[PDB]
């Protein structure tokens, strides 16, 4: 589990744009199709999308630039 | 008589609603018979949906049915009759029955 | 979806258009088939059909039917919700007033045609008649005829004239009526005539009449033509068990309405004799009002079973209406309830929640899990075997249940802590185990208490209970930043047990090589838990660049305080835990973990020190017994002296020499004297009684005793509670504060015989039924100012302004109640404050002061710094991030999307509970240090006797040491003797000045002979003969008793030279004389001497509320009953006609409107001068100050520091800690209201009251034009009424009168743009405030694309 | 047997229950002695020996009992009755002095001081400072668990106002209040407090339409509008005022 | 009620505020059980149907 | 906590607050008057004794001790 948000929130800053960019990360894992970036401790989505915020691989323009890509690929 | 103060339209409970588990317990149903029929030859298939009312509007009867396919209304009867045989057997039947609780 | 909510008048062709059919029978259903009689009521044919997908008849059941018509009974075949929607409608023969639109108050019918109430309800019920426009012949537009006159109209006045009764009247008088025509004659009327109230109303209806011209509202829709009848389902008549139907009354009042209706049709068509049909008229019209708004126009009908029916209004409105209690808070799914147990095993983020509440709780996703694992082949066999409670579903709910969090919430929610999340762990009984850490904030013991729990479904929603309130995140309250993860009760006491020392015990100084070599030789039993030692400790500092420097040494300490410093996380000192560690200092010493080491190792601190405690708690075996509570013997002679002294007493008034009041106050002051003595007897017995040797005689130390020990450390206890235990109960009191002066000797230790307890059952239950209220009455305040401060949203990072609020310490009295470091940690700064020698650019404007800058604050000793308000900031609809500083809890700086308003008022309204729920009261200098003298209003004179004397008014002088930093303030007379005077540093055994009440001196500006000039006695100056000193003395008075020649002539004293010139004022040419008014006895004569200021005239001769009605009232913004009236305007003062109640006090400014007066209350004590020149914004008679006095005259800041400090004053009274953010928030919300001085380019009335956010944004768009904007004045409001004015109805009719919103909104057809809080709730959408807060600005980006 | 807070003594100013805890160790200590005695059998002359000290024992009380109006085996009735030990009476402002409740101690074999010395039961150690043990009575009120506790996910619904109502006593589920939406505003939970009173209480469609969502392993639901608010539309609008929703 | 032995004493944050710790001892011998008799009801009216 | 123990800071309150303005309504200071304020007659040495700073005959307090009373 996660006790502490706290990591998560410096990568983010705001804390309801760590809630929102999370739960679309966790969304996105959960339904559907799309994949953890870090290795999955036996986990739910929403700490999975937390714990890849707090490793700085997950945000609002990383996941918005990779919204692009498959923008762009699904053609 | 409560705490709350209360009313008597606040217990009449809801006796026409139908609970969320039995429309969950509906479309599994959809999903598990539009697989089983999915097992099955277009004519089973497009017969039995077209002879019950299933993923379609208003079911028709025998005569429909065979203007549809050009065929009497004995073949329609044949026919379904074949379909309903071969899905009364398990591998076509485990699924459906589970939604027996009978 | 949609956009905001419409809201206007009803055109009979859209009340028609919204039916989808007439109802003209009174038929419910049929009384053996039940089934909807026609045509009727309850009608398939109208209101879709009565089971899904069938027709009445039975004719079209089957699906393929979908939405025809049935031939037979007309019933379209479609679903059932269908008779939840549609409506009908009643058609009335005859028309009908809207009683909301003739009742309203003011009539809106009635204000429309400017015709007076009691007219239109003459002419409605057929009293009377009313001309419209009855030719040119006689009469006026609304001229209303009686019945005879009338008749004779028709005769000499038959056709071109036509006047009508009842409503049909009123429909025809607004059709007729043209609104542009009459807005013009308002117009003609407004601005060729000038009578001011006779022009605010007119105005008033000019604006109604422009405002029924802006909606499409038209005059002649406030007259029922047509009615339209709620959906079936929204009034059912459902079989209930013995086949008694239970019906909603308002099918009682349709089916009244229908039958009159009917009936009204009937006469009609029987040209029956015209008085049985007025009365039908009326009769239907009564019934119309009585089912839109039943008990408005008469009484209540009626109930068929005697309690009034309740109607459509009734629906809407009343605190069990649908505004309030199911669209605000409505029931909820996925929630249990349990009582809560305390399980001390878990960590903080988790709750123990039983196998059984969570089976149900989370039923969907073990269902879920269930198909989708395959252990169960579909939902049926899932739920089968979640009913029979399989082997698997016990691992299936251990992974859904694994990062799923929960909501816990008590029931009474004071504050946002109430509600937090928590991570739930499988427990088996049926009990919750909260963690103890928790329960201060819960405020929630385990005496039978229950918790209600829900499941956060979405993903949105169970990540904001694990990022948002979750318990781990939530450690400081918001009230204040100091942490609410106080260890409480058991912690506290097995730390004070383990951080501790005796005298002499086992294994006392021996040398340790670190604290595990402590805690191994504590659990070998070779060394006690408080022994005195030597440990070499190493503990770190990261006062380093984030690196923690490490230091080793050996610490004269414990073994207890070693072992607990296993348990101390890394950057913390060793003198955190050296000490006895009490209760203050253990939630102490987590503030400083938190300050220094962030959330994460706090958090892992708080459960070490609740194990920890637990633990030794449990290892020190401290019990209670009844000989813990040791008596002090001396308690009996103390007792015998009391009892003596009121002997004495007795006999003293049997004597004859003191009253029975004074009898009974000295009795009282003696047994209150004998139990201090009796209760500081049994504490010094008890404290230091433990007598203990080493090596060698004797030596006492602080007491082991259990009872002692629980009072010490600060878990349970006091003097007080002790005391009665073991001293004596002291005197009791009945309840309306009669203190009964037979006292309680005794303590529970020994008896209470039957009198004694008898007597203090007065105030015990007196005490219980007070707490009876305080419980229900909860959270009043909570609630008044979430409504008035509730759609606050921090919404710009920064506004960018440069103004805020001087913070300083409240230096009163002696030494300082409240630092700076206080009430300046974490608001930024409004501007660079540099050093008192500036020395540097010490602070930059815009820096978050956290504890380092105060640090630095406090180095440099500063006093007085420039912070950043929100009642400043220059934001729109909102609160800069910035000009609202650091929010707590979370402790960094407040996001944008945070709703501090909601917060402010839960944090003024939590900490309200804590306080009393009744309002109840309460020479020379003895200045104390050294330190230099500080002046405000510099105008003294040195006497020729030496001392100083103040000739000014309110000078005000300071103690000032050489720190920098203020340390003594005080309010100095006017020109009190002083021993020290301006500038002069002394120190501490020196007055700084000697006074006297009955001294007030008239001290001069120069020394001179005082010749008396504008005096003759017998008019103006009373006769006081000097038989104290052998002379005579003239003494002024006023006009109270002298006869009116010279009543109002000021006795004058010419202080002059010895030549006999008019020595002047230095300063101004106006010379040294002085008009006196009275209550300042003249000692002098004519022609006599004084030195700079010798005595000429002489004056001769702390209470605080405190109850939580004393924060209603101070937000309340009322207006005290001994208001200190201020001065308006700079420049000099007249007194003019007096003995009326107003005394003119004129006001001529330097270059001002110089004719400037005012009223005075001559009852009063004027307590200045009329040759001093009044200073604007200053005080003339003292008394407590006005808030709107304060607020029209020093500025927005001197209302909001005035109501910041006594809210302040009624909080710190208690003890109770608020942060003075909130309160600025809730001033914020107060003062809302703009007022226009000048109409200016602006678009606003003349006198009008606007929004002042409205105001400031439009004159501050004409800025940067060419054109003048608006002068405004800010008004200033109580809650109560700054929440009744609020832009968005549905809101407002939330918490207000619904009808008067409703009625205002329907004919000014306002469009509610749902953005606030409480608004989107009711509609079912994202509040615009936190987690939304970004949809909602997408939405408003998304709209004007 | 059971383990009480020493703490809930002083705050809760109730010292009547800790001196009722040394009387009833006084008491079972009576009791104790006369147990020992009935079984390891000394004859109904001894027994009614201590039995008449333990009798008389106090000040000058008007229990004048004296054991030798009693039949023999009217003592061993009365020395079966009192071998779980002696009841004792003590009218409300007239009981027994805490010189008594000694007394009293003593003639059992208690430490007069009403405390014992007690190991840890798990770690077999000795409790440091002795503790008050003794036998106090407890009642069980009825505010029982297994009527407190109860939990919902889907039941029954009101048939007017479309919200749970349950009815099992009470499967209705928990009354999320006007504090507690005070209290999400608080927070910035805007999903919590939207599905909080939308699709857990109030829409008729979104909840059916998220049960199946997380059953089909989709946590997202879809709010729409709640009935309380369609109702309410449907007042207003059924008074004269037309009340409509701008697209 | 029933007389237990109790001991006034911490024991490990199991009575933390005012809870109690009882042991298992007292649920064995059966000396807080209750009988708790409840009466279900079932009635066969007369519907329409 | 119980609602018996919030019950006993109401009490307290009550109960502190009845005795603090009884024991400031007596005197403890001196100002001796030797004469009452009211009546004129030199206040006797022992009701000055008893309270020091008395500034009222015996009678005269009695005649405005009642009137008080009636609240007046
Ligand atoms: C809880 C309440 C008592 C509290 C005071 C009791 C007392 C009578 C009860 C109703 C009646 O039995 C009629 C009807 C019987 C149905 O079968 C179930 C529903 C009904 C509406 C009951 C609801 C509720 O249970 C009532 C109000
Ligand atoms: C006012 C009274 C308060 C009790 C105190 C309320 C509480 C619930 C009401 C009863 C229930 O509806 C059940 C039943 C339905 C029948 O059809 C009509 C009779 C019954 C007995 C009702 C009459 C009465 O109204 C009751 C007793
Ligand atoms: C009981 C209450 C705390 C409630 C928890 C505390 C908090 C403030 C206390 C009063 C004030 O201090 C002023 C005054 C001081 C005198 O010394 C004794 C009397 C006064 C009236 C006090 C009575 C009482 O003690 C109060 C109400
Ligand atoms: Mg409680
Ligand atoms: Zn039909
Ligand atoms: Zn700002
Ligand atoms: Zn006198």
């Amino acid at each position: 589990a996660r006790v502490t948000v706290q990591d998560a929130v410096e990568k983010i800053g705001n804390r309801f744009d760590l809630v929102l960019v999370a739960a679309r990360r966790a969304r996105q894992m959960q339904v559907g199709g799309k994949d953890p970036l870090v290795p999955e401790e036996n986990d739910k989505t929403t700490v999975i999308a937390l714990r890849e915020i707090e490793e700085g691989l997950i945000n609002n323009q990383i996941l918005d630039v990779r919204e692009r890509q498959e923008q762009q690929e699904q053609e | 008589g409560d705490d709350e103060d209360s009313h008597l339209g606040d217990f009449i409970e809801d006796t026409t609603l139908e609970l969320p588990l039995d429309s969950a317990t509906t479309e599994s149903l959809r999903a598990a018979t539009h697989d089983v029929l999915a097992g099955l030859t277009a004519r089973e298939a497009k017969v039995l949906r077209m002879r019950f009312g299933i993923d379609m509007n208003t079911d028709y009867t025998l005569e429909e049915v065979g203007k549809q396919f050009d065929v009497t209304r004995e073949r329609i009867r044949q026919i379904e009759a074949k379909a309903l045989r071969k899905l009364r057997h398990p591998s076509r039947s485990e699924v459906l029955r589970s939604f027996l609780d009978d | 979806e949609f956009d905001a909510i419409k809201i206007a008048l009803a055109s009979p062709d859209m009340i028609r258009s919204w039916s989808f059919g007439e109802v003209k029978k009174p038929e419910t259903i049929n009384y053996r088939t039940f089934k909807p009689e026609r045509d009727g009521l309850f009608c398939a044919r109208i209101f879709g059909p009565v089971k899904d997908y069938e027709c009445l008849c039975g004719k079209y059941k089957r699906l393929k039917h979908r939405g025809v018509i049935c031939e037979k009974c007309g019933v379209e075949v479609t679903q059932t919700k269908v008779r939840r929607e549609r409506m009908g409608h009643i058609e009335l023969a005859s028309p009908t007033a809207h009683i909301w639109f003739l009742k309203s108050l003011p009539s809106r019918i009635g204000l429309l045609l400017d015709m007076p109430l009691r007219d239109i309800e003459r002419v409605l019920y057929f009293e009377s008649y009313v001309v419209i426009e009855g030719g040119m012949t006689n009469l006026e537009r609304q001229q209303i005829l009686t019945e005879e006159q009338y008749l004779d109209a028709l005769e000499e006045f038959g056709d071109e004239f036509d006047a009508k009764m009842g409503a049909e009247a009123i429909q025809a008088l607004l059709k007729s009526m043209d609104l542009e025509q009459e807005c013009e004659q308002l117009r003609e009327e407004l601005n060729e005539t000038n009578s001011e109230t006779k022009r605010k109303k007119l105005t008033k209806r000019i604006k109604l009449l422009e405002a029924f011209v802006q909606s499409g509202n038209k005059p002649e829709w406030m007259i029922l033509t047509v009615l339209p009848v709620l959906p079936p389902d929204l009034r059912p008549l459902v079989p209930l068990d013995g086949g008694r139907f239970a019906t909603s009354d308002l099918n009682d009042l349709y089916r009244r309405v229908i039958n009159r209706n009917n009936r009204l049709k009937r006469l009609l068509d029987l040209a029956a004799p015209d008085i049985i049909v007025r009365n039908e008229k009326r009769m239907l019209q009564e019934a119309v009002d009585a089912l839109l708004d039943n008990g408005r126009r008469g009484r209540a009908i009626t109930g068929s079973n005697k309690r009034p029916l309740k109607s459509l209004a009734d629906m809407i409105k009343g605190k069990q209406g649908r505004f309030r209690q199911n669209l605000l808070g409505k029931r909820v799914d996925y929630s249990g309830r349990s009582v809560i147990t305390v399980g001390p095993y878990l960590r903080l983020h988790q709750c123990g929640l039983p196998k059984k509440m969570a089976l149900e709780l989370f039923k969907p996703f073990i269902y879920g899990k269930l198909e989708l694992r395959g252990l169960a082949t579909t939902i049926k066999a899932a739920k089968k075997m979640v009913e029979r409670e399989e082997a698997v579903v016990w691992d299936i709910l251990d992974e859904v249940i694994r990062e799923h969090p929960v909501l816990l919430n008590r029931a009474p929610t004071l504050h946002r802590l109430g509600i937090q999340a928590f991570e739930p762990v499988l427990i088996e009984g049926k009990a919750i185990q909260l963690h103890p850490l928790v329960c201060a904030a819960y405020n929630a013991d385990f005496d039978g208490d229950q918790m209600a729990v829900h499941v956060p479904l979405t993903l949105e929603a169970q990540l904001e209970a694990r990022a948002l309130m979750m318990s781990t995140n939530n450690i400081l309250s918001p009230a204040n930043g100091e942490p609410i993860i106080v260890p409480s009760q058991d912690v506290v006491l097995g730390l004070y047990y383990m951080t501790r020392d005796c005298v002499n015990a086992k294994g006392e100084g021996m040398v340790l090589t670190g604290p595990k070599e402590a805690e191994r030789l504590y659990r070998s039993g070779l060394a006690s838990l408080h022994a005195r030692v030597k440990v070499r400790i190493t503990e770190y500092e990261k006062d380093a660049n984030g690196e923690l420097v490490a230091k080793t040494s050996l610490k004269d300490t414990t073994v207890g305080r070693a072992i607990l410093w296993m348990i101390v996380p890394k950057g913390l000192p060793y003198s955190i835990v050296n000490q006895a560690l009490g209760k203050k200092a253990i939630s102490k010493m987590l503030n400083t973990c938190y300050r220094i080491l962030g959330l994460k190792p706090t958090v892992i601190f708080a459960d070490q020190i609740m194990y920890t405690g637990f633990a030794y708690a449990a290892r020190s075996g401290a019990s209670v017994g009844i000989d813990d509570m040791v008596i002090p013997e001396k308690k009996h002679e103390i007792i015998s002296e009391a009892e003596a002294e009121v002997a004495e007493i007795q006999e003293q008034f049997q004597s004859g020499l003191v009253t029975a009041g004074e009898r009974y106050n000295k009795v009282i002051d003696i047994w209150a004297a004998a139990n201090d003595r009796v209760s500081k007897a049994m504490m010094d017995n008890l404290q230091t009684e433990t007598v203990i040797n080493r090596d060698g005689q004797e030596e006492k130390q602080v007491s082991f005793n259990s009872i002692y020990m629980m009072a010490d450390s600060g878990a349970r206890g006091s003097a007080a509670q002790i005391r009665q235990l073991a001293g004596m109960r002291g005197l009791m009191a009945k309840p309306d504060g009669s203190i009964i002066e037979t006292p309680i000797t005794a303590n529970f230790r020994e008896g209470l015989n039957v009198l004694q307890y008898f007597i203090s059952t007065h105030g015990a239950r007196k005490g219980l039924a007070d707490t009876a209220l305080k419980t229900a009455n909860s959270g009043y305040l909570t609630r008044r100012l979430v409504d008035v401060a509730q759609d606050l949203v921090v919404t710009e990072d920064d506004c960018g302004t440069h103004e805020g609020i001087m913070m300083t310490p409240v230096i009163e009295g002696g030494d300082v109640k409240e630092p700076l470091r206080d009430r300046v940690l974490g608001r930024v700064t409004a501007e660079d404050v540099l050093k008192p020698g500036t020395a540097d650019i010490l602070v930059p404007r815009n820096t978050l002061l956290h504890e380092q800058w105060c640090d630095l604050l406090e180095e440099n000793s500063v006093d007085a710094v420039k912070v950043r308000s929100v009642v400043s900031c220059d934001t729109d609809f909102g609160v800069c991030a910035h000009c609202y500083g650091r929010d707590l809890a979370r402790g960094h700086i407040i996001n944008k999307g945070e709703a501090i308003g909601v917060i402010a008022a839960q944090s003024i309204g939590e900490p309200g509970t804590q306080l009393t729920m009744r309002t109840f009261h309460i020479s020379s200098i003895q200045v104390k240090n050294k330190g230099s003298i500080k002046l405000s209003n510099v105008k003294s004179v040195v006497n020729s006797s030496g001392k100083l004397v103040i000739t000014s008014r309110n000078t005000e002088l300071k103690l000032i040491d050489e720190f920098g930093r203020t340390k003594e303030s005080y309010k100095v007379p006017y020109g009190a003797v002083l021993a020290k005077g301006d500038g002069e540093q002394v120190a501490g055994g020196e007055t700084v000045a000697n006074w006297d009440p009955h001294t007030m001196p008239v001290i001069t500006e120069v020394s001179g002979f005082v010749r008396f000039t504008d005096m003759i006695d017998g008019q103006t100056i009373t006769r006081q003969t000097d038989e104290l000193t052998g002379l005579s003395s003239l003494v002024v008075l006023d006009s109270a008793e002298r006869t009116a020649g010279g009543k109002d002539l000021r006795p004058a004293l010419k202080i002059v030279d010895a030549q006999g010139n008019d020595v002047l004022i230095p300063g101004t040419d106006m010379p040294a004389q002085y008009f006196l008014p009275g209550k300042a006895i003249v000692q002098l004569e004519d022609g006599v001497q004084i030195s700079s200021g010798d005595t000429l005239a002489r004056i001769p001769q702390k209470d605080i509320t405190g109850g939580l009605p004393r924060v209603a009232d101070l937000f309340e913004a009322r207006r005290p009953k001994e208001p200190a009236i201020l001065a308006e305007i700079s420049g000099i003062v007249s007194f003019g006609k007096e003995t009326k109640g107003k005394r003119r006090l004129v006001i001529t400014p330097v270059d001002g409107s110089d004719p400037y007066e005012e009223m005075i209350p001559k009852w009063r004590q004027l307590n200045v001068f009329e040759g001093e020149r009044v200073e604007r914004g200053d005080v003339i008679s003292d008394g407590p100050e006005a808030p709107h006095d304060i607020l029209r005259l020093r500025g927005v800041h001197a209302v909001t520091r005035y109501i910041v400090n006594e809210v302040q004053d009624v909080y710190r009274l208690q003890g109770v800690k608020i942060n003075d953010k909130h309160i600025e928030v809730i001033v914020r919300q107060m003062l809302r209201k703009a007022t226009i001085v000048n109409a200016g380019s602006s678009d606003f009335l003349e006198g009008e009251q606007v929004e002042y956010s409205r105001v400031k944004i439009a004159n501050r768009e004409l800025e940067a034009n060419g054109k003048v904007g608006a002068t405004y004045s800010r008004d200033l409001l109580g809650i109560t009424k700054a929440s009744l004015a609020t832009e968005s109805f549905i809101s407002a009719a939330s918490f207000q009168e619904t009808t008067r919103v409703l009625t205002e909104a329907a004919v000014a057809g306002k469009r509610d743009e749902l953005r606030g809080l409480k608004e989107n709730v009711i509609v079912g959408r994202l509040i615009p405030a936190g987690t939304g807060y970004a949809y909602h600005q997408d939405r408003m980006r998304r709209r004007a694309a | 047997d059971i383990v009480l807070n020493p703490l809930g003594v002083p705050s809760r100013m109730n010292i009547g229950q800790i001196l009722e805890t040394h009387l009833g160790m006084a008491a079972k200590g009576i009791g104790d002695k006369i147990n020992a005695m009935l079984k390891q059998q000394q004859e109904v002359a001894k027994l009614r020996e201590f039995i008449q000290r333990a009798y008389d024992l106090g000040a000058d009380v008007r229990q004048k009992v004296d054991l030798s109006t009693f039949s023999d085996e009217e003592v061993m009735r009365l020395a079966e009755n009192l071998r779980k030990g002696m009841p004792i009476a003590t009218p409300v402002f007239d009981g027994a002095k805490e010189a008594e409740i000694k007394e009293l101690l003593k003639l059992g074999d208690l430490p007069t001081s009403g405390q014992i010395r007690l190991y840890d039961g798990r770690t077999g150690e000795q409790f440091e400072r002795p503790v008050t043990v003794g036998y106090m009575y407890m009642l069980k009120l009825n505010h029982l668990v297994d009527d407190k506790m109860h939990a919902r996910s889907t039941g029954s619904y009101s048939l007017v106002t479309q919200q749970p109502l349950g009815g099992k006593a009470q499967f209705g589920g928990q009354r999320f209040g006007e504090m507690e939406v005070w209290a999400l505003e608080a927070y910035g939970a805007a999903y919590t407090l939207q599905e909080m009173l939308t699709v857990k209480s109030d829409d008729v469609n979104g909840r059916t339409k998220m049960y199946k969502n997380i059953v089909d392993g989709n946590h997202q639901m879809e709010p729409g509008m709640p009935e309380s608010f369609n109702v309410l539309l449907k007042e207003i609008r059924s008074l004269g005022i037309n009340i409509e929703l701008e697209d | 009620g029933q007389n237990m032995r109790v001991a006034f004493m911490p024991w490990n944050g199991y009575n933390f505020e005012d809870s109690i710790l009882v042991s298992e001892r007292v649920v064995q011998e059966d000396r807080f059980t209750t009988i708790h008799i409840q009466e279900l009801a079932c009635v066969s009216r007369d519907t329409k149907l | 906590s119980d609602e018996a123990d919030e019950a006993y800071s109401v009490t307290e309150q009550l109960t502190m607050t009845g005795i603090n303005r009884i024991r400031q309504k007596i005197n403890a200071h001196g100002i001796p008057v030797y004469l009452c304020e009211a009546c004129g007659n030199p206040i006797p040495e022992a009701r000055r004794k008893i309270f020091p700073g008395v500034t009222l005959c015996v009678e005269c307090q009695a005649y405005q001790e009642r009137q008080r009373k009636h609240y007046a």
